[PDB]
């Protein structure tokens, strides 16, 4: 409800990555990646974020974790939590607690960097005349300047299609 | 020509006697088809026969309240007719 | 955070509906899998298509037409490939 | 006849008539006869910011026309 | 109500065991412990959708064994109710096929017409469905005066209604797509598997008892 | 005693709420099923009583046992009875099912569906005429009108 | 005042859904030859009140679950999607003006796919799992189509605001320059709401019930903005909201009316039909609605 | 004589083949089905309001299993056992005795309502029209004890009315 | 020919091919590009005055600069 909401959503984000890096059942893993993707959408929309963060939401939380949950539903069983999973979850919470505690009550925390520790209203636009939400016009390129890029991308996806049908019994 | 309907469509509303009278048989169960007044009967209940409906909606009973004494304004049973009306109401005849 | 307020209200009122509904009364096939992958790949090609209505106001219009027709054309070739080559059959 | 189904669709359509109309009334009440200003570009938002700055009441609807010129 | 144990390669089949016998009732045994006239209604109700041709077949079994021909008005009235029963079983089989294939509404259209037909059975004997009414020796207790004109009325209105059924379905595009390719029957199959009537009409051979 | 008064009023409201709609499941073994579908027909209604004919077992209010119960039928019938919510009621329709009936002196027939599930409402007939069945469901509704569970709970 | 706005949106959804259920029962009663429900009071509005409170009263499905939290977590998600889809829907003034809203629509459709799949996995024994798996397949095969079609109709207007859509509908209805695209779009809405003529043959049944019907009203309102409607003079919003409600109601009655009279499709006919007939036809309409605004000098003022 | 179906071919002429193509790509006879269904919408449906309006019948319905009696007279049943001799589920149970007078009569006249399939055979077999299938069909009985008729129940049920039974028989004592 | 068998595909190819071709025979594409170019996003930036060029008009009323007139007349 205040200024450091970007940093707090980042806390919940890395908690979600710990929450499925502890290796649960993979449908709990699909849950963890959905929650993590939602708050990542929140973070990038706090930078605004006007198109691309709503675009990732359709792909990963719209078309990828669907198929990961599908494949969890059709392939693996998990017919019944454990020591090692939740112990790693505890130590991940401990490591994030330690790093954010030292960001709070000190200057800076250094893995090998100097992360200047305070919340980010810095930096931002100085109220410029955007008038077109610069993300939007940037991605409204690729069809004037983007000759090569979209061609090799679509070609790669076509090759992905013929690859998938071959390994699942071409022709 | 819908003004020709609701002019006639109110004639089964106020011709009943009033609006609380219209509310009576409406919330009783269903009917608003009043208008023929064929025959009442001891133990209360009244019998209305109209011709312009089809065969299955000629003869309808209107039950009264507490004929045996069990608050039968609501929760109307069947078989609350005397037997000669159980001949007439089941379309076994053409005369009351 | 304004739509986060709306999301919070909807989420909380939904939880109130459910938990007050609950305090009160007391093998597989490949054919299942190919349609999902074909969804996935055509959905990613949808993702490459969909900034098209952004792009239509530029000073390079013929080229945009050509590569937009190329994207839908390549998508059509992929479709017709798995169409002809017994990809969706029963 | 279907004179008896029109009460159902009538009440449900009234239930769909209400939210946009009452919302538009709350829009007009939340700025005093104004419409709430839409905001899609940086240009409109900065113009809204200088408007709510110059108003004195820190509110972008008082609209302070022609009576602070000289 | 059946039991179906099928064995399928995926969204397809391989085999199916119809476990039937859920509805065994011991009808032949109970008829072996009764008389003829008493045990007629078991023949009435082993089949139940068609309901007076069963009567008709039992009455003809006894009359053919007993070397006694009914009077001619009995034969023609029995033909009339055989036609009502034929009409009734085919209209319900079409509508239950439609209801189970999907297709909510023509079920109820044709069941209102069938409600007229059960009114006709009521006026004939009194029962809704399992009217015994066909004794061996011809029909018992003939019709009340004022029924044939009602059947005339039903003939006119029902010709109109069945043409409206073919108005609805039959060039239904997706119902045709739903049932065309399935259910092939070879003539050798229609002989060796012992099929009867409508299957023989449907697959090839001109045949009618 | 407006506490008791609130008890009686709220019991009326919840029991009217139960008896108002009452969507059944039609189990429907034999020709009694054909007469039940004839009271699903356009003449004898079921929409008017909130009664939605529905093959779902999971949400079954009442259950219309009709047709003819057999020995091969019975364990599957009671398994249908189990996966069913505990506020539930049973209409035994038909002379076959409420006492063995015309196939009484026979093997492979349980002598009425009393010997499997409890029965609230028997309705006889062969078939019970659709009108009479509709009367039977009305007297089921009046049994629901007299059930006094919340009375028993408050003065329990 | 803003929480008052939210509650004035998500209070009438219960009214709308319950009275939609009696309206579908009544309208099927008159497509068929019935009447009623009308013994439950006058014409039965207390009839949805009564069965709603009955289904709350009736004792729940006993578990028999797997991960209690997951089992509660699926229908809570379904209903909060059905609530959080009505935020950028302008009848004249939407709740939230956005830079882009139609992608938000499609995103929440995909989260409905999540609802189906989670309830299916956490549900039960294996046969219902196969059934829900086919259901997820036949749901996800149409979000290709509806996103394609929605893209090619907004390309006529270039922008994503949807208030630019209610501007650009002012002269003609948008059914006229895109009738086949709109037709296929409407069929895909019948796919997304998962009704007849498309097959699906739980707990809590009221929540799945609610999500179904609110999804239908969602798609109908979105249609009614998207393809037809009329103008909006400012400072009189009752006018547009009346014409909007009347057109959306006629369309939802047409929706249930199409449901009333068609048998359900065979499954491989459904997938076959989608791919081999709606997919090349959609690509045809997309390439023509790309190459034609560059033809007829008509490219939108995408500000 | 036979009149079979499905013997045609799709006509290769350009008008007919483009008409089948127009139906394929334009969803036409589906909308024709919608038009037929809306025609049935705009009719008035035929329901009967059940607890008030009762669906029609015949004079010869088979219902209640009532008894009759003589004009100001005694019980019409002689106990001549024909109904139990014909009763195809044997639900009749007759045990007969004379009384102190001399006329032969009964002791125990029981109808099971469970086994009684409602034939009509016991009506037709009765030489004196003692048992009569009644007119009304509303039994709806909450307990299985209560569905087992005694002779006294049958006499009360024959004295809750004769007038219906008498009118039905006096109309149709000429067919049977 | 195959218009009898797989009709919606042949219709899709037909509208596809005309969508491919039709900008070749088109008297409006140059109009589209002039419309699309002649709409300014940024500021129309001026320039330092003079090598005494008979262009770059001084008062914005002066029609020596590149203006639009086919806009107003459709
Ligand atoms: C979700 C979504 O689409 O949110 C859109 C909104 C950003 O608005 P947008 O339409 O992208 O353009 C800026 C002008 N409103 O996004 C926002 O307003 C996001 C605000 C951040 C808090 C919510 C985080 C969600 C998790
Ligand atoms: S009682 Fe009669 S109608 Fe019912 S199942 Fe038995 S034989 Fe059939
Ligand atoms: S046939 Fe008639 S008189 Fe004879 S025993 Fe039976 S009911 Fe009595
Ligand atoms: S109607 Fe039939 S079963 Fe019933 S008592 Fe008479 S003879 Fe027996």
């Amino acid at each position: 409800m205040m200024t450091y909401i970007v940093f707090i959503l980042s806390i919940i984000f890395v908690m979600g990555f710990v929450g499925f890096s502890s290796k649960p059942s993979p449908i709990y893993g699909g849950l963890g990646l959905i929650v993590s993707g939602g708050v990542g959408c929140g973070i990038v929309l706090n930078f605004g974020g006007s198109f691309l963060g709503l675009m990732v939401f359709l792909i990963y939380l719209g078309g990828m974790m669907v198929v990961f949950g599908y494949t969890t539903a059709m392939a693996t069983e998990q017919y019944p939590s454990n020591k090692v999973v939740l112990g790693t979850f505890i130590t991940g919470l401990l490591m994030e607690f330690l790093m954010v505690y030292y960001v709070l009550k000190d200057k800076e925390v250094e893995i090998v960097f100097k992360f200047n520790g305070m919340g980010d209203w810095v930096i931002y636009d100085t109220g410029d005349s955007g008038f077109f939400s610069e993300e939007a016009m940037g991605i409204a390129a690729l069809y004037s300047y983007g000759t090569w890029l979209v061609i090799v991308t679509g070609w790669s996806l076509l090759i992905g299609v013929v690859v998938i049908m071959e390994i699942t019994r071409g022709n | 020509e819908l003004l020709q309907v609701l002019k006639r469509g109110l004639q089964q509303v106020s011709g009943h006697g009033g609006l609380r009278g219209y509310l009576r048989v409406l919330f009783r169960a269903n009917d608003v088809r009043v208008g023929t007044l064929v025959g009442e009967d001891k133990y209360g209940n009244k019998y209305y026969e109209d011709n312009k409906q089809f065969f299955g909606r000629h003869r309808w009973v209107i039950y009264t309240t507490e004929m045996n004494g069990k608050n039968t304004f609501w929760d109307v049973d069947g078989s609350m007719v005397p037997p000669e009306w159980h001949r007439w109401l089941h379309c076994m005849t053409d005369d009351p | 955070m304004n739509l986060m307020i709306t999301l919070l209200t909807n989420f909380t009122l939904a939880t109130l509906l459910v938990t007050i509904a609950f305090w009160l009364p007391q093998p597989f096939s490949m054919k299942f899998f190919l349609v999902a992958i074909t969804f996935l790949l055509f959905d990613l090609e949808i993702a490459l298509l969909l900034p098209l209505p952004w792009a239509s106001q530029t000073t390079n219009l013929n080229t945009m037409l050509t590569m937009a027709l190329l994207l839908i054309f390549l998508l059509a070739v992929s479709l017709a490939y798995e169409w002809t080559q017994k990809g969706l059959e029963w | 006849m279907w004179f008896e189904v029109l009460p159902g669709i009538a009440v449900m359509g009234v239930c769909l008539f209400i939210p946009g109309m009452a919302t538009a009334r709350i829009h007009r009440f939340s700025n005093g006869g104004r419409e709430k200003r839409v905001a899609h570009y940086s240009y409109q938002w900065y113009l809204m910011e200088r408007d709510r700055r110059v108003s004195g009441v820190n509110r972008y609807y008082v609209s302070k026309g022609l009576e602070n010129i000289d | 109500v059946l039991r179906l144990v099928m064995e399928l390669s995926g969204e397809m089949v391989r085999k199916c065991d119809p476990h039937i016998g859920l509805l065994h009732r011991g009808t032949e045994k109970l008829i072996e412990y009764k008389t003829y006239l008493q045990a007629l209604p078991y023949f009435d109700r082993l089949d139940y959708v068609s309901m007076m041709c069963n009567e008709q077949a039992y009455s003809l079994a006894v009359e053919k064994l007993l070397n006694i021909q009914p009077p001619p008005r009995a034969q023609w009235i029995r033909v009339l109710f055989g036609e009502i029963t034929r009409l009734l079983n085919h209209i319900m089989a079409v509508t239950t096929h439609a209801l189970d294939i999907g297709a909510m509404t023509p079920f109820f259209w044709m069941f209102e017409e069938r409600e007229k037909m059960f009114e006709f059975y009521e006026r004939v004997s009194g029962a809704r469905m399992h009217a015994a009414y066909v004794r061996p020796g011809g029909v018992h207790q003939d019709l009340p005066l004022g029924l044939m004109d009602d059947i005339y009325e039903f003939s006119k209105n029902f010709s109109l209604r069945i043409d409206e059924l073919e108005e609805m379905l039959t060039n239904n595009r997706i119902w045709r797509n739903r049932t065309v390719d399935i259910g092939v029957v070879t003539a050798e199959d229609a002989l060796n598997y012992g099929f009867s009537g409508v299957m023989l009409r449907g697959s090839g051979i001109q045949w009618d008892l | 005693s407006r506490g008791e008064y609130v008890v009686a009023k709220l019991d009326d409201l919840i029991n009217w709420a139960r008896r108002s709609s009452l969507w059944p499941m039609t189990f429907g073994l034999a020709c009694c099923a054909v007469e039940m579908m004839h009271m699903a027909a356009p003449r004898y209604d079921m929409d008017r009583f909130g009664v939605v004919f529905r093959a779902s077992p999971r949400q079954s209010d009442v259950m219309i046992v009709a047709g003819t119960l057999t020995n091969k039928m019975a364990p599957a019938l009671r398994k249908v009875y189990d996966q069913m919510p505990e506020p539930r009621y049973v209409v035994s329709m038909g002379s076959c099912a409420n006492g063995g009936g015309y196939y009484h002196y026979s093997y492979s027939v349980v002598r009425g569906c009393d010997r499997i599930v409890p029965v609230d409402i028997y309705v006889p007939g062969c078939p019970p005429t659709a009108e009479a069945l509709l009367y039977g469901i009305l007297q089921l509704q009046k049994k629901i009108k007299r059930e006094k569970r919340l009375r028993i709970w408050y003065r329990r | 005042m803003f929480m008052i706005n939210v509650l004035t949106l998500i209070i009438p959804i219960l009214l709308a859904v319950a009275f939609l259920t009696l309206v579908e029962r009544k309208v099927l009663g008159y497509m068929q030859f019935r009447k009623g429900p009308n013994v439950v009071g006058p014409y039965g509005l207390l009839q949805p009140i009564a069965d709603a409170i009955k289904l709350f009263i009736k004792e729940p499905l006993r578990p028999a679950t797997s991960s209690i939290s997951m089992f509660i977590l699926a229908p809570i998600l379904a209903l909060t999607l059905a609530l959080t889809m009505w935020i950028p829907l302008p009848m004249p003034y939407p709740l939230i003006n956005m830079n882009l809203g139609v992608l938000f629509m499609l995103a929440m459709s995909s989260l409905a796919v999540y609802s189906i799949l989670w309830s299916g996995w956490a549900s039960n024994s294996k046969y219902a799992l196969i059934g829900a798996l086919r259901a997820v397949a036949q749901t996800i095969s149409y979000e290709v189509t509806l996103a394609i079609i929605l893209l090619s109709v907004l390309l006529m207007n270039g922008s994503f605001t949807l208030s630019t859509l209610i501007i650009t509908q002012e002269q003609v209805w948008l059914i006229f320059p895109a009738w086949p695209l709109a037709m296929m779009w409407f069929i895909s809405t019948l796919a997304e709401t998962n009704r007849a003529p498309f097959d699906l043959t739980a707990g809590p049944f009221a929540l799945f019930f609610m999500a179904e019907y609110a999804n239908i009203i969602m798609m109908n309102i979105f249609t009614t903005t998207l393809f037809l409607g009329a103008f909006h003079n400012p400072y009189m919003p009752e006018l547009y909201t009346i014409n909007f409600t009347i057109k959306s109601l006629l369309l939802s009655i047409t929706f249930l009316w199409i449901r009333a009279s068609y048998p359900r499709f065979r499954y491989d006919q459904l997938m076959h039909l989608l791919w081999k007939n709606f997919l090349p036809l959609t690509l045809a309409l997309c390439m023509w609605h790309v190459s034609l605004p560059i033809l007829l000098s008509s490219i939108p003022p995408q500000t | 004589t036979y009149k079979y179906v499905n013997l045609r071919e799709p006509s290769m002429d350009m008008k007919s083949v483009t008409d089948r193509a127009a139906q394929t790509l334009l969803w036409t006879e589906l909308i024709r089905g919608l038009g037929m269904t809306l025609s049935y919408l705009f009719r008035e449906p035929a329901t009967i309001n059940y607890p008030f309006e009762k669906g029609p019948l015949s004079p010869r319905f088979r219902g209640e299993h009532a008894l009759r009696r003589y004009p100001s007279g005694e019980e019409r049943c002689i106990a001549c056992k024909l109904c139990e001799a014909v009763c195809p589920a044997q639900a009749i149970t007759i045990e007969a005795e004379p009384r102190a007078d001399g006329s032969r009569r009964t002791t125990r006249y029981d109808i099971d309502m469970t086994k009684c399939i409602y034939c009509g055979f016991c009506q037709e077999a009765c030489p004196v029209d003692a048992i009569v299938e009644g007119p009304n069909f509303e039994f709806s009985t909450e307990t299985h004890e209560e569905l087992l008729y005694n002779k006294e129940k049958l006499l009360n049920n024959g004295d809750k009315w004769e007038a219906e039974i008498a009118a039905n028989i006096q109309a149709d004592y000429l067919y049977r | 020919n195959v218009w009898a068998k797989e009709p919606v595909l042949v219709a899709s190819f037909a509208i596809a091919g005309l969508a491919v071709i039709l900008p070749t025979l088109s008297p409006y594409t140059k109009y589209s590009l002039m419309i699309n170019r002649a709409t300014p996003y940024n500021y129309p930036v001026p320039l330092r005055d003079d090598g005494n060029m008979p262009d770059v008009p001084s008062h914005p009323q002066d029609p020596q600069g590149p203006s639009l007139e086919w806009l107003k007349r459709l």
